[PDB]
């Protein structure tokens, strides 16, 4: 059917030649010669070979709101009536002043572009709109974002746990302004990369990679082209944990009861957790931590209708504690 | 700097274009169609050549033998179109009655070479160039693809037809190609030279120079002989246009073309190029946005077609002009007065029929007062004229108004004319001059710029070669940048270099270009002069 899919121009000669389906000026729409009348001898338009320049363009929608001022960043731009080929869009992108340089591979053609930002450090501005220019900047052929494109520097000054053992595996949570900007995200302690979670205005949460040396670390992290620091704000590794005795020795089929545990390096570990192997099922429970040393565990239930603990006793297949990657001690 | 340049290994060279989308470079040649990169690296080579073959030979020995003995020749690459619609290079021959071949665009694969049928047959002549034509397309479906070509006949009036209406079919191996739009017992949508106008004059031939579409119809830069001006041969150089949708053929015009520099006549069409002018040329010249404008190159005199003289000359014809002349000679013909007026065609002169009609510029002919000629030769407005090297060849373009005029010499070398009659000077002034083939090779006609527009392939016997339209960094002081006044440059004051507005970094801010004399850099110390003796003396500086 010559289009239901498509109410604008770009769509209609993105389609096969096949169809001989094409634009039609006057009506607004999209339909044969056949169906379309000829006031002028040329109302109805083709893509003859895609040299078909497409009137009105517009953007819809465009993806990262935010970037960082370095630049590097990939703006996703989702329009309707853009141009059909790739080299009379590039070069037609900007952001403001900010020259934006296009993706070949990652460009669908009339519908979106993707490009990357160029250094806007000399920019003035802290926000510009964006601009599509179809081949030509000609004055019906230019789009305009409805909303803004906004430029940040992003900043951190706060970690929430400060400190975590040497094997690593520690839910960090890295506090500041700015943080969701631009595209990629890497965070480095000590050089070596962190696991990433999620992002947000205020806050980055990643997991800590294992440390080469304890003590003080830098935290790197750069989002693009931007690479922000600060030396004020450091991660401090600790010696692994250790586990020395359980204080009962015991406990029943669906668990539940004090023990209390002592250790080593207990505080570093914000949510560790007690771990018991029993026949082909793995339970796990809580604790809290009081000292360095000294710590209160709620005992694993076992609960298995297949095996019932005997009169006599008897020792689960695995018991450990859970401390973020120190697997020494699962 | 040096100049991108193609070498023709072997042979000569006849025809070249460029593709709008890739800017790949496809080459014409004797025994040889090439494709060729932007920068001109070779890219694919087709062997179209020495074929073992004889001219006197009517349907070559393909299909019947021939008592003439055969000897291998050389196939001259006649015409070339690209016919993108298709994916593919319309790329016709000489030598075999002229069979034509379709390469396909991307790898030059021969999809087809119709030549069972006789209308798969061209013409016998060898000449190169001699030749030209238009590709004409519609959707799939519709009213297909069409071929309006022009050739000369060598006296082989009943085997060919000089200008045709074609049909292009999608399947190269289908056998209806090259077949005529509408066929009848009565009338086909060719144009035969009859055989009365060859009995009479011995060797009356149409050379077909330059070739193109505009708005709905096409035109044609001819070359006919004395028919009213058995003796001996002198040409009138003339345009041809028809309707494209016309199959009956009764659109056909012709009116003799030429133009004259204090009495000195000019009457020899070398080459011309169909173009805009732009909002200068276009403003002072008195035309809409998409009106068109014809640049054309002509000879002194009427003498020697195969070896014309040095002086030549530059002239110009608005469209509008020529539809004026042409609208105000059928209104004539239509009020019942004189004759048709062609000689070749009409040996007998049939008379002009009266008729109420509203005679626009979008009549396409009728079946009374038929085909007919012109009286009142069309004049062109003259631009520059050379008298010791002879111009060959034309191309020109929009540039941010101002209209570059490009210029091809019998030494191999390419004028950059700023045309200024319009604008403000008091007559068109070349800018610059440029060195292609130095040795005296010249330029041949098919003299395209890029799709970009950046630069200019020019192309000779032997060579293709890049040549940029802009070349401004040749200019090393604001003082020449802005004195040689071809538009392309400007002073990027802070980079103290000539060259574009889009090349200038931060051209747009206040004062960081320059584009008249006016703001070049002007300097001033106060105290200009300093004793060896002194030292650490302070200066103020004006600029
Ligand atoms: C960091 O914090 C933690 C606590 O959060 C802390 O660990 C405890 O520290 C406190 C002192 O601050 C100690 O408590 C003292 O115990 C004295 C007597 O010890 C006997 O009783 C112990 C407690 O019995 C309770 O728990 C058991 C088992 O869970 C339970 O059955 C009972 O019902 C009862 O609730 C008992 O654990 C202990 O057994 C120990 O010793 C044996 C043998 O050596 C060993 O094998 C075991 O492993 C076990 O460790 C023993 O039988 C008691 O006198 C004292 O009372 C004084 O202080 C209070 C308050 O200040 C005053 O009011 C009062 O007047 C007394 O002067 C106090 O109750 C406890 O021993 C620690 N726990 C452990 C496991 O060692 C760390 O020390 C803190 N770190 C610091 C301070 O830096
Ligand atoms: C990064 O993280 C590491 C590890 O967590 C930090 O090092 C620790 O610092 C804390 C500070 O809170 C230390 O606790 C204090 O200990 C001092 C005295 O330290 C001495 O005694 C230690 C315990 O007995 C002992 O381990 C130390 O020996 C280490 O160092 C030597 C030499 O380098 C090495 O060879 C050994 O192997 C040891 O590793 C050392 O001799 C003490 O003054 C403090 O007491 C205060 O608090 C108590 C109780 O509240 C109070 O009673 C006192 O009055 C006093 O106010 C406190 O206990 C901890 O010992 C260190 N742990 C380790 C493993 O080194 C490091 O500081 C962090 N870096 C940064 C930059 O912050
Ligand atoms: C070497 O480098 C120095 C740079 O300092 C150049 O010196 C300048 O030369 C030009 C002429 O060559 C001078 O312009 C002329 O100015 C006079 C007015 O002069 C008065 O005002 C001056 C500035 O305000 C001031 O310096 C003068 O005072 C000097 O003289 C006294 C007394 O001798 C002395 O004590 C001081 O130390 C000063 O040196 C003075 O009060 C003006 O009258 C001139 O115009 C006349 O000429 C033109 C052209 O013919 C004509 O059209 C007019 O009608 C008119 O008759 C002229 O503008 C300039 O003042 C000098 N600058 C300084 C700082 O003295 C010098 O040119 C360089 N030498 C060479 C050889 O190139
Ligand atoms: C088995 O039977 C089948 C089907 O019956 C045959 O297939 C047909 O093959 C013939 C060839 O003989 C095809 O005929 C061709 O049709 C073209 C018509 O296309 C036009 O149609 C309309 C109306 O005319 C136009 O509006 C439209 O714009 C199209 O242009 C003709 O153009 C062809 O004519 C050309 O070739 C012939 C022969 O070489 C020349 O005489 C002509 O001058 C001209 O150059 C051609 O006639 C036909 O399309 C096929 N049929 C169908 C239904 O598609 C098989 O031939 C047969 N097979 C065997 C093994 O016996
Ligand atoms: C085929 O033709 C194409 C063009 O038609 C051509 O490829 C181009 O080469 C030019 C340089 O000749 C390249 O342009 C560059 O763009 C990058 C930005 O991505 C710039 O960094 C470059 O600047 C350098 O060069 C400047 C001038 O010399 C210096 O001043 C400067 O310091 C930098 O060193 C430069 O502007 C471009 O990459 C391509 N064009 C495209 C569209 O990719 C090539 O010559 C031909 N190739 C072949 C194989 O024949």
């Amino acid at each position: 059917k010559c289009p239901a899919l498509r109410q604008s121009c770009g769509l209609c000669l993105k389609a096969d030649p096949r169809f001989e389906c094409g634009w039609c000026v006057a009506e607004r729409r999209c339909s044969l010669r056949h169906h379309c009348p000829a006031d002028s001898p040329a109302s109805w338009m083709h893509a003859h070979h895609g040299s078909s320049r497409c009137t009105d363009p517009k953007i819809l929608k465009l993806s990262p709101e935010t970037g960082p001022r370095q630049g590097g960043t990939r703006l996703t731009i989702t329009g309707e009536n853009l141009g059909l080929r790739f080299e009379d869009v590039r070069l037609g992108v900007h952001v403001g002043k900010v020259l934006c340089s296009p993706v070949e591979s990652e460009y669908i053609s009339a519908e979106q572009i993707v490009c990357e930002i160029g250094d806007a450090s000399t920019l003035r501005a802290h926000d510009a709109l964006v601009e599509v220019c179809v081949r030509d900047c000609s004055l019906h052929y230019r789009a305009l974002s409805p909303k803004r494109f906004t430029f940040v520097t992003p900043t951190f000054y706060r970690v929430s746990p400060s400190r975590g053992p040497l094997s690593g595996g520690t839910w960090i949570g890295i506090e500041g302004s700015h943080l969701n900007a631009g595209s990629d995200v890497a965070v480095s302690i000590g050089g070596r990369p962190c696991s990433f979670s999620w992002r947000n205005s205020r806050e980055i949460r990643c997991l800590t990679p294992p440390g080469h040396t304890p003590g003080s670390a830098p935290i790197v992290i750069n989002i693009n082209r931007a690479q922000l620091s600060n030396p004020e704000v450091k991660y401090n590794y600790t010696e692994d944990p250790t586990i020395l005795r359980i204080d009962p020795e015991w406990s029943i089929n669906s668990g539940g009861t004090l023990l209390t545990v002592t250790g080593t390096n207990l505080a570093t570990v914000r949510e560790p957790r007690i771990r018991a192997k029993y026949g082909g099922i793995e339970r796990e429970n809580s604790c809290m931590v009081y000292n360095d040393t000294t710590m209160v565990c709620r005992a694993p239930s076992i609960d298995n209708p297949k095996r019932s603990p005997p009169e006599l006793g008897e020792r689960p297949d695995e018991i450990g504690f859970i401390m973020d990657n120190v697997r020494t001690l699962l | 700097p040096a100049f991108r340049t193609f070498v023709a290994s072997d042979w000569g060279l006849t025809h070249l274009v460029v593709h709008e989308q890739t800017g790949e470079v496809y080459v014409g040649a004797v025994n040889r169609i090439y494709k060729l990169s932007g920068n001109l690296t070779l890219l694919r080579a087709h062997v179209t050549g020495p074929v073992e073959d004889n001219e006197k030979c009517y349907p070559p020995p393909s299909v019947q033998s021939c008592p003439h003995g055969l000897g291998s020749t050389d196939n001259v690459n006649k015409l070339l179109l690209l016919d993108y619609a298709a994916n593919r290079l319309l790329a016709c021959g000489s030598a075999s009655q002229g069979i034509c071949q379709f390469l396909r665009l991307d790898d030059l694969f021969k999809l087809g070479e119709p030549h069972h049928r006789k209308e798969h047959y061209l013409s016998s002549v060898r000449e190169a160039g001699s030749m030209a034509g238009v590709l004409i397309a519609g959707p799939p479906g519709q009213g297909q693809a069409k071929l309006f070509v022009g050739t000369p006949i060598d006296g082989k009036s009943e085997y060919f037809p000089t200008l045709s209406s074609r049909r292009l079919m999608a399947n190269e191996e289908d056998a209806d190609m090259f077949g005529f739009v509408y066929q009848d017992e009565f009338v086909s949508s060719q144009l035969k030279i009859p055989s009365d106008t060859l009995s009479k004059f011995p060797a009356f031939d149409i050379y077909y120079v330059y070739s193109f579409r505009s708005e709905q119809f096409v035109y044609y830069l001819t070359l006919q002989l004395d028919t009213q001006l058995a003796g001996e041969h002198f040409f009138t150089s003339k345009i041809v246009r028809l309707c494209v949708n016309d199959p009956k053929f009764y659109s056909y015009v012709e009116f003799p073309i030429g133009c004259e520099q204090a009495g000195v006549e000019y009457r020899l069409v070398q080459d011309a190029y169909l173009s805009r002018p732009g909002q200068a040329l276009a403003k002072q010249l008195g035309l809409a946005e998409d009106e068109e404008v014809l640049f054309t190159v002509f000879a002194q005199g009427q003498k020697n077609r195969v070896k014309p003289p040095k002086e030549s000359a530059l002239c110009l014809f608005t469209l509008r002009a020529i539809k004026e002349k042409i609208k105000e000679r059928i209104q004539s013909c239509y009020r019942g007065e004189g004759k048709l007026s062609l000689p070749w065609l009409l040996n007998k002169e049939l008379g002009c029929i009266n008729s109420p009609l509203q005679i626009d510029d979008d009549f396409c002919g009728q079946d009374f007062n038929q085909p007919l000629g012109g009286t009142v030769t069309i004049e062109g407005t003259p631009l520059f004229v050379d008298k010791e090297d002879g111009l060959t060849a034309v191309a020109a373009y929009d540039y941010q108004g101002r209209t570059v005029v490009f210029a091809g010499t019998r030494s191999g070398r390419i004028r950059k004319i700023l045309v200024d009659l319009a604008n403000p000077s008091g007559r068109p002034a070349l800018a610059y001059e440029s060195v292609v083939a130095q040795e005296g090779n010249p330029i041949l006609r098919d003299l395209v710029l890029s799709p970009n527009r950046q630069y200019l392939y020019a192309m000779t016997e032997k060579q293709v070669t890049q040549v940029p339209v802009e070349s401004c960094v040749q200019y090393t002081s604001c003082e020449l940048c802005l004195g040689s006044r071809d538009p392309h440059c400007g002073w990027c004051v802070l980079h103290s270099i000539c060259s574009r507005q889009d090349a200038c970094e931060r051209a747009e801010e206040p004062q960081r270009f320059a584009s008249d004399l006016l703001q070049c850099v002007q300097l001033t110390v106060q105290p200009r002069n300093v004793s060896v003796t002194m030292s650490q003396v302070p200066l103020v500086l004006q600029a």
